This record gives structure tokens, sequence and C-alpha cells, in this order.
């Protein structure tokens, strides 16, 4: 853990293979959504042929990851406490398996929903789970893997858009499957949100460690 | 401890094509960016100009001088990049160096982003 020299943030970082399984899966999704009749209808609710791939190709270059605690080398609030935790120290470099339950896209971000296990939640902080919809959403609902971003969109947006998506998905206001994609059921949630509920949970290998950049 | 290894390059008459590749050997955890710079005959290395770039996401940036003639490819899984050059001009003569912003895992499992350079590949157009 380097009890002294802290990273920019902790989190689960996907291996080279899992990273492309998810990365390429997220591309074909954006390729299907952009060519799907449902999405084409409500396009004015989302903005030529708007190729979603290029639209979401602004993510900061780097390895796909599910962040836990942003530390800023200890300058971020709570960083020192999180790193000094025994579970965090005893998990550095340990490999975990992250479950991807669904893909999603909004006018701002395009990400993947992560369903953390009981032990993975031991590393989930208790500050990154109380924005606006986290009240009534369970702990760890913000867990995600950012796959894409619009022009001026910070990756932190992806977690909030997920909570926005889940807040409606819980309220039964997602509606009915507007279509069945090869991977799962497409759902139109209005206000630009979309979800590909994966019929089969995508399993991705990931290592919990710190990133210094 | 990664090593960048170029390939391709040669002597071509104006209007030909070569495919410059560049793999990465070692303990690379992931690729963040892959690019191709070039240094013309005479230049000093301080004047290495960007020729083509590619991101993990697949976003490409090119130089107008080559945009439409060259085409950068990629493969994050094998840490390999390609630069298929088309309709080559004499002004394209240079040594094409391979750049790679990569994430690498230290022994303590920590992750860092490193910038690696390649030795070079000779490209001649005449």
């Amino acid at each position: 853990l380097e009890k002294d020299f802290l990273p920019l943030y902790f989190g689960w970082f996907l291996t080279k293979k899992s990273s492309e399984t998810l990365r390429k899966a997220g591309q074909v999704f954006l390729e299907e959504l952009g060519n799907h009749k449902a999405f084409k209808k409500e396009l004015r609710h989302f903005i030529e042929k708007l190729e979603l791939v290029s639209y979401f190709g602004k993510r900061p270059p780097g390895v796909l990851h599910c962040t836990t605690k942003f530390c800023d080398y200890g300058k971020a609030a709570g960083a020192e406490e999180y790193a000094q935790q025994e579970v965090v120290k005893r998990s550095y470099g340990k490999a975990f398996k992250l479950s991807i339950s669904a893909l999603f896209v909004t006018p701002k971000t395009a990400g993947a929903q992560v369903v953390l296990t009981d032990q993975e939640l031991q590393l989930w902080p208790s500050d990154l789970d109380k924005p606006s919809a986290s009240e009534g959403l369970p702990p760890g609902s913000r867990a995600h893997v950012t796959l894409g971003c619009a022009a001026d969109v910070q990756p932190v947006q992806t977690g909030l858009d997920l909570l926005d998506i889940l807040q409606q998905v819980k309220g039964g206001s997602q509606g009915e499957a507007v279509g069945e994609l090869p991977r799962g059921k497409l759902y139109s949630l209005g206000k630009g949100r979309w979800m590909l509920s994966l019929t089969k949970k995508m399993e991705v290998k990931a290592i919990f460690t710190g990133y210094y950049g | 401890e990664v090593q960048l290894e170029e390939s391709g390059g040669g002597w071509v008459h104006p209007g030909g094509s070569l495919r410059l590749s560049c793999a990465a050997s070692g303990n690379v955890f992931g690729v963040n960016t892959m690019a191709w710079y070039r240094q013309a005959p005479g230049k000093q290395r301080e004047q290495r100009e960007l020729v083509a770039s590619i991101t993990d996401y697949g976003t490409t940036e090119y130089a107008d001088s080559v945009k439409g003639r060259f085409t950068i490819s990629g493969d994050n899984a094998k840490a390999t990049v390609y630069l298929q050059m088309n309709s080559l001009k004499p002004e394209d003569t240079a040594v094409y160096y391979c750049n790679m912003d990569l994430t690498v895992m230290t022994a303590t499992s920590s992750l860092y982003a490193y910038d690696y350079w390649g030795q070079g590949t000779q490209v001649t157009v005449s």
C-alpha cells in the first residue's frame, strides 16, 4: 500500500484481456444503440448520422477501472484513513472479479454497472455513495466502469448518471423493453438514458491497487 | 521493464506503401496511448513531429500532411500498433519512432504510467 506515499486513487483495474472484452463489448453496444429504431426516434432527446462511438470517444486515455477512493496522494479528504484500513492494506495487489450486470449510455457518459460482492464492498468507501439519488439506493450502486465520455465530461459523471439510471429503474419507470439486443434487453428510460440489461452477467478480471499516473 | 520493437521500413519509390509495426515486450499492464513520431534526414531528435496517434478507445489523430495517406491501427491486447502508409511522397523520408504511454505494475502491485520510445525504423522515398 506504501504507508506514506499514496496514489492518485485506489480501485479495481481490469487486466489487458478483460479490459478489451468490456471495451469491445461497449463499442458494439454503442454501434447497435445508434442503429436501433428506438434510439433513432428519441434522438432529439439526446442532443447527421450521430455515430455514438465518436461521440463518446473523449474518455481520458487509460486502463478501464472501477474507482473506489480518490486520494490525490493523500490531499483528498479521508484518503489517509482509507489507505490505513486493514482490508485495504491486505488487499493491495490482490485480484478480484467484478460483475458487469448491464451497459448504459446517456447524453454525457457511457459506462458499465458493477455489482460488487460482499467482500468487494469491504473496500468500497462510505463517501462516494451519497450524491442525490443515493438516498434510497443501496450502498455501492455508484460502482461502475466508465467506457466513454462526451466532450466536456469528467469521468466522475459516469457514476452519477448510473445512480440517475438506477433511480428510475427502481421506480418501475424504465418502461418496457424497447427491443432485444443480442446481449440483452434494451430499455428506454427517457431524458436520454438507455440500458442494455445483460441476459448474462459479464465477468471481468480486475486487480485492486493504487494508480499514481 | 518494457521494450518497444519496431518493424517494417525500407526503400520505396514515390507512390508505394509500407506498414510500420511496433510491439511492446515485457510486463505491460495496459496501453493508454500509441503514437508514431518521425525525424527527417538532418533533424536532431528535438524536431520529432507527430505522425499518427491512437488511444485505447480507438480515437485517432493525424497530421494534415499525412491525413488521408496514412492510417494508424492498433491492438491493445497485444500492445501492438501499426502505421500503414499509402501514396508515399519524398518529403515523407524519415526515421519513424514508436511512442507508447503504458500502464506498468511495479513489484508492490502499484500501477504507474510510463512513456517508452523505440529505436527507430528507416523509411526512404525515392
